[PDB]
């Protein structure tokens, strides 16, 4: 029970850390120096 | 020869330039599907005449409407630079994270029509000052091609936000920040408004069911009359930098006021008589005028008209001299015989007379500050600003707008009344 309440924490944890992670221009630069060039 | 390359703007100017390659094809005979039954066409194997007529656009759907209406054949597939998100009246949109990825695409198609010509003497922009795409992308393909091309003559036939009513929200922001863009690089600035081409359309005409084909019908008439006088012979001839030194003395004031004539009721088209003092008494009637600006309450810096007809020199002396005899100081006197006078040898469709008259006036100020006042109205209150704002644009610019407007007019002011 002790482990079972205590994964619960691991449990809680791990979802405050999903939420606070919840928290491409490379090629379109490419096309800006065509031009210029 | 002495080209013009056609590129337009937002939906308006698309639909501008459709009816305007309507009636120059109409008029030089040309089918919708391109043949005659160079000054402005191309040629093509197989017999046929292609507009060098670019139409860019951040939507589809104009673009899609101009080639579904007739006379669609005549524009070539390259020249339909499409857009596909649309500025969505944003001069933001328009001008900075669309500009900035289509000016190349435009830039790499008008060197195509530039290098397909010898001499390219002059440009043609049809674009609005108030929608998101047309305003900020035309304003800045003027710029550019005023970057790379110093010494073509621009000319952007501009229409501008609506006095009665605003067409969009945003109407004074896009309208000043056009103008402030415009002034510099725009070299001749055909002011127009769809509410005085309403005035036209309605008042002598008996129109009681307009429709924007028919007012894209009158503006290409007087769009083909202001250069008829180029590509036909004619007794006495100009072209866009004999109007354009005729019709500026200063760099800045170069925006023009233009009408067309005649245009009169039908049913009562067989009543009265037809000759060019009738002519001049049609044009030199405040009504007759296509912006919202009755030139009769400023002056008139010069003017230039350009007759179409075979009719004597005579008649062109005793015009412009009777006129000026009586509103002479609906004129500016500082400057010597302020009236330019040429003539196209040739006819309307079907008609006896045409004449174009084109203006460089002081009453356009008053529109500029009408734009200028309520873009202050909805600015210092700060109206509608976070679609320019979270886009790459600052008021700094903004202020450098309203105030670069108000620098144009308080020159066109007093150069209203300076004499000596
Ligand atoms: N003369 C004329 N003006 C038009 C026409 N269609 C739209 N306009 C004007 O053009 C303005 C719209 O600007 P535009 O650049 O085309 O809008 P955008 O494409 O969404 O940025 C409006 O204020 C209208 O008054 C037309 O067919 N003829």
């Amino acid at each position: 029970m002790e482990i079972e309440k205590h994964v619960v924490d691991f449990q809680k944890k791990i979802i405050e850390k999903r939420s606070n992670i919840g928290g491409k221009q490379i090629k379109i630069l490419e096309n800006r120096l065509d031009k210029a060039n | 020869m002495r080209e013009i390359v056609h590129i337009q703007g937002g939906q308006c100017g698309n639909q501008i330039g459709a009816k305007f390659w309507e009636v120059i094809s109409d008029e030089h005979g040309i089918d919708p599907t391109g043949t005659y039954h160079n000054v402005y066409y191309n040629e093509a194997t197989g017999g046929r005449y292609v507009p060098r007529a670019i139409l860019m656009d951040l939507e589809p759907g104009t673009m899609d409407s101009v080639r579904a209406g007739p006379f669609g054949q005549l524009f070539r597939p390259d020249n339909f630079v499409f857009g596909q998100t649309g500025a969505g009246n944003n001069w933001a949109k328009g001008h900075y994270t669309e500009g900035a990825e289509l000016i190349d695409s435009v830039l790499d198609v008008v060197r195509k029509e530039a290098e397909g010509c010898d001499c390219l003497q002059g440009f043609q922009i049809t674009h609005s000052l108030g929608g998101g795409t047309g305003s900020g992308m035309g304003t800045l393909l003027i710029s550019k091609v005023r970057e790379e091309y110093p010494d073509r003559i621009m000319e952007t036939f501009s229409v501008v936000p609506s006095p009665k009513v605003s067409d969009t929200v945003v109407e004074p922001y896009n309208a000043t920040l056009s103008v402030h863009q415009l002034v510099e690089n725009a070299d001749e600035c055909m002011v127009i408004d769809n509410e005085a081409l309403y005035d036209i359309c309605f008042r002598t005409l008996k129109l009681t069911t307009p429709t924007y084909g028919d007012l894209n019908h009158l503006v290409s008439a007087a769009m083909s009359g202001v250069t008829c006088c180029l590509r036909f012979p004619g007794q006495l001839n100009s072209d866009l930098r004999k109007l354009a030194v005729n019709l500026i003395p200063f760099p800045r004031l170069h925006f023009f006021m233009i009408g067309f004539a005649p245009l009169t009721s039908r049913g009562s088209q067989q009543y009265r008589a037809l000759t060019v003092p009738e002519l001049t008494q049609q044009m030199f009637d405040a009504k007759n005028m296509m912006c919202a600006a009755d030139p009769r309450h400023g002056r008139y810096l010069t003017a230039s008209a350009l007759f179409r007809g075979r009719m004597s020199t005579k008649e062109v002396d005793e015009q412009m001299l009777n006129v000026q005899n009586k509103n002479s100081s609906y004129f500016v006197e500082w400057i010597p015989n302020n009236i330019k006078s040429s003539i196209c040898d040739i006819p309307p469709k079907g008609l006896k007379m045409a004449v174009t008259f084109v203006g460089n006036s002081t009453a356009i100020q008053e529109m500029f500050k009408r734009v200028a006042e309520q873009f202050t109205a909805m600015f210092r209150r700060k109206a509608f600003l976070h679609w320019y704002t979270g886009e790459g644009m600052d008021e700094m610019e903004f202020t450098e707008a309203e105030s670069n407007m108000n620098d144009l007019v308080s020159e066109y002011q007093q150069y209203q009344d300076a004499t000596a």
